[PDB]
């Protein structure tokens, strides 16, 4: 089930606490969708708004009404936004890359270089 | 004894035809300047004609010798009977305009030798001056000459001819159709098709708040118009060494990682791609950085004039930025030295023809704003960069602001002054991991 | 007289000096030309010295003389005697380049006058000539003067110079294996990971509410950089006096309690770390403290030259804080005191091509925000600073506002504008009882 | 099409424009 | 060693705590930069009869150049004009 008000207050602190090392918000081991749906925004309302105590527990309370009035008319959840995948696989060694370099001197004929 | 070009018959003609003709001073006064006459009395004859003609009062022998006598400056002249002398000698079937021109090329005659000779006197007793100072002294001086010169280009133009030259280019721009644009091309396509390109002799102004890309999207624009082109593209650049915008050039072009790039952690295929970028670069050979620190208007103008010298054409000049130039003379005011800064700069770019692309800097009372869009208004302290600027481009991204964005990746390019088309909004994909701005593929509203 | 600029000692001593020292002729060929000699003697004898190079000959006094008898124009160029006395009064301790460039430097403003005398006699005769073609004239004088003259170290690059410094430093980074850092070594890992170092010629600047830790983390880099490093780090201390700084310093290094070495009351073994810690000093010495207060930019940039002239060279420059600094000249605003304070420090940073690390302060009004982590926006009054500075970082420690903080010990460097790579956190281990800053253990996410 | 509207634009060009036109 | 004394600004007093902080010192930043030590003197009995501290006084060290900061307690005899040391327990 939807936290209250006070839960979903204290996983907003404790991600805005525990954000600054997740590469990005998806990154983060959100329970479900619609918690990270409700804590990413109202984190990015207190960030831009510098919302108060009580002013993060009334807009907390205003989206969980908002998401309850959406679930009980239907709606599905799309898993997050994404953004782009991690790439990787550079099996690249000193030798091979000085070796490129000096290809490229003999190339391109740098007199500087 | 050497004698300075003086036309004192076409000054008399001047002063008779304006005494025995009233209805002629206008086409005096748009040819002639009251220091243009060589002698004092000359001078002062016309001040007092100019001091009358516009209160209304006649300009007649009696009248202006009169008035000459009632403030005591009869004498200094040469009197009634001089004023009279002058009068009556000039004949009424004269054509007044060549005289005013004659004299007026005589003022500038003057002036030029004048520059001369404080230009041999101060290299004869340099006071501690340097050869650099010397050389952009007679720069200066020349150009302040022929700009002395090139005001007579404005002015009114006649309705119907207006009419008829608006109907031809109207003709000519649905007549070749170019896909839409007229100058250089942006390499955008929803940008040509708002811009028509990038005009020549056009000042080109691009604004944004820190981190939003702005230099990224210039750089994505050099290169475009480096690619899609055969004139040299000139960046000047006051805040980076030309090595760091070689690097994030590399990654825009060759689509690779620029932490990669920057970190050295790259592979075969990235190398590949780096040494085909480097021989495209090399085939081309049309870009020019400067990433000198502290540039003033005058180095960059003559370093933009001999690069069209030598190149007989510059396909676009771009800055970057210009809250780091510098004019001496006015350091005291800020805005005195923007107004100069943007003045120099709208010169640089009616001279060379060329598109001038200048970045600039809003203050930070935009984010004090609930709306962060930029307009207008942002640019205080820069009244003139506004008024003399021809496309004014303000850069947005709302991902920025907003971690939780829809729109991440995507950037907005609002047009807040367009002189030759209309104002909107454009948006597009920001690739931060390539460094690099592209065509957006998404809906458009 | 108006005698033209010029200097024959200068003349004499390149001549000379090119004969005693033949190593030195490109210095000499690369700085001054046949032409810009003033007497025809000393351009005959540089032409026939450029010849006799040509050929593969040395160019000392009996093969000058002797190539020069065998074409029978030795009496032109002075005689032997003439050559002889250039032998003799040039001294073996010759800067041959600076009277080179000297040289050069009375040409240019020997042509330039010439010029200009050119443009005047021009003027005073039209000879049928508009003033258009005048100014034209004048313009086409100054220009040749002027066209690329000799300024290619502070001018527009080809686009091929560029490119193969750009791949030179890419060589250069990618030799030395560092594990990713280029600059200096910050000591922690994730720091370096995230900035690449603190790299030359930028400027650095670390911000945080009073009793955060600033000038630890200052004086933990400075340590961190003296013990991983050779060049001398130099430290302006405006806060406080050497003295106590040493105090912090051997509480940081020997892990000691800073109480204890406040109150004095210690055992041996802290005596013990303390001796090896001066005795590691020692060896190295390369640190360098300067306690004064109230300094000038100037007076910062004149005393960083006299180290970096005196022991070759600057490992990082470290300045606490810049709000102790003063503009005399500018004590009345505060803002343009804080733009001249940054334009040096940017601007001596890229001169000595080191890391400079200057502390600052922000505004109370962060303290009244429900998030107290500190923005770029929180250095208002000095918007300059953030405009100027390309690495910006903000300490905070959570327990200093909250007593119930789970962070206990752990302090956040927050990159608030990183100029050439991401942006972010990164959490260190906070140890207040030894003074010091440390890795982070922790779990990291 | 384009060639109706490029005649329309000869003619009017024909029609008004005198002198300098394009 | 120079000691020279300060005021505050009103506001503190409209706070639900009143002891001194930093930002107290409004008007005066230059006072918190240039100052090796701040100290402030706060007596609860002041604002509070039913104080259960009558008599004591608390120095809060606001900003401590080369040390810690806190509060010291001490007694106040104000019949004799006089700070004495604090003779009772410490926590
Ligand atoms: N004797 C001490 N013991 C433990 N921690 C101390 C001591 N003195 C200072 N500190 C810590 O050092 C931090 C910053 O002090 P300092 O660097 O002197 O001021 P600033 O950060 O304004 O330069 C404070 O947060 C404080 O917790
Ligand atoms: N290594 C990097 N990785 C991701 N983004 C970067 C990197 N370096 C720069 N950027 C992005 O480039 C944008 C523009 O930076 P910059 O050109 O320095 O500022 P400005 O556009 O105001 O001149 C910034 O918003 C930043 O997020
Ligand atoms: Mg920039
Ligand atoms: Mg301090």
């Amino acid at each position: 089930g939807l936290p209250n008000v006070s839960e979903l207050v204290d996983m907003v602190y404790e991600y805005c606490r525990k954000r600054g090392l997740y590469p990005d918000a998806e990154s983060y081991p959100w329970k479900s969708n619609a918690h990270y749906w409700l804590v990413t925004n109202l984190y990015q309302n207190m960030r831009a708004n510098a919302l108060t105590d009580a002013e993060l527990r009334r807009k907390a309370a205003d989206e969980l009404v908002h998401m309850t009035a959406r679930i009980n008319r239907g709606e599905a959840i799309p898993e997050p936004v994404k953004q782009l995948p991690v790439m990787g696989g550079r099996p690249l060694n000193r030798a091979q890359a000085l070796a490129k370099i000096a290809e490229i001197k003999a190339k391109f004929g740098l007199k500087g270089a | 004894l050497k004698v300075p070009p003086h036309s004192i018959e076409a000054e008399q003609s001047v002063l008779g035809g304006l005494m025995l003709d009233n209805e002629r001073w206008d086409d005096v006064a748009e040819r002639v300047v009251a220091d243009d006459f060589y002698t004092r009395p000359h001078r002062h004859i016309f001040t007092e004609m100019a001091r009358l003609q516009e209160s209304g009062s006649p300009i007649d022998l009696i009248t202006l010798a009169e008035s000459l006598e009632r403030q005591g400056q009869l004498d200094s002249v040469g009197g009634f009977a001089y004023l009279a002398e002058l009068s009556k000698n000039t004949p009424s079937a004269a054509n007044i305009s060549a005289y005013a021109d004659i004299v007026r090329e005589r003022a500038v005659v003057r002036e030029m030798i004048s520059v001369a000779n404080e230009i041999a006197e101060a290299g004869f007793d340099p006071q501690g001056r340097t050869s650099e100072d010397l050389l952009d002294l007679a720069e200066s001086r020349v150009f302040k000459i022929a700009e002395s010169r090139a005001n007579k280009d404005e002015g009114p133009k006649n309705i119907a001819d207006v009419l008829d030259a608006t109907v031809a280019r109207i003709e000519q721009l649905f007549q070749q159709p170019h896909d839409g644009v007229t100058g250089v091309n942006t390499g955008y396509d929803d940008l040509n098709k708002k811009t028509a390109g990038l005009q020549p002799s056009d000042l080109i102004i691009v604004a944004a708040r820190p981190s939003m890309g702005k230099t990224t999207f210039a750089m994505n624009l050099v290169e475009n118009a480096a690619m899609l082109q055969d004139k040299p593209v000139l960046i000047f650049s006051l805040e980076m060494p030309s090595e760091q915008i070689m690097m994030r050039s590399l990654a825009s072009l060759s689509r690779v990682d620029q932490t990669k790039i920057r970190t050295g952690q790259l592979d075969d295929e990235d190398w590949a791609r780096i040494s085909g970028t480097m021989g495209i670069l090399l085939e081309k050979r049309n870009i020019y950085i400067d990433d000198s620190s502290g540039l003033t208007p005058t180095e960059v103008r003559s370093r933009a004039r001999r690069i069209a010298r030598e190149h007989g054409g510059i396909g676009l000049i771009m800055i970057d930025y210009l809250q780091l130039m510098r004019v001496p003379a006015l350091s005291d005011n800020r805005t005195l030295e923007i107004a100069e800064i943007s003045r120099s700069l709208k010169a640089l770019a009616k001279e060379l023809n060329v598109p001038v692309v200048a970045l600039s800097q809003l203050n930070r009372s935009l984010e004090q704003r609930a709306d962060k869009r930029p307009v207008n208004s942002d640019l205080r302290e820069s009244g003139s960069i506004e008024q003399d600027a021809d496309l004014i481009m303000f850069i947005y991204r709302d991902e920025v602001y907003h971690e939780n964005s829809d729109l991440k990746g995507i950037a907005e390019i609002i047009i807040g002054k367009q002189r030759n088309g209309p104002i909107g909004t454009v948006r597009l994909t920001f690739n931060g991991q390539w460094s690099r701005f592209d065509n957006y593929a998404g809906p458009q509203y």
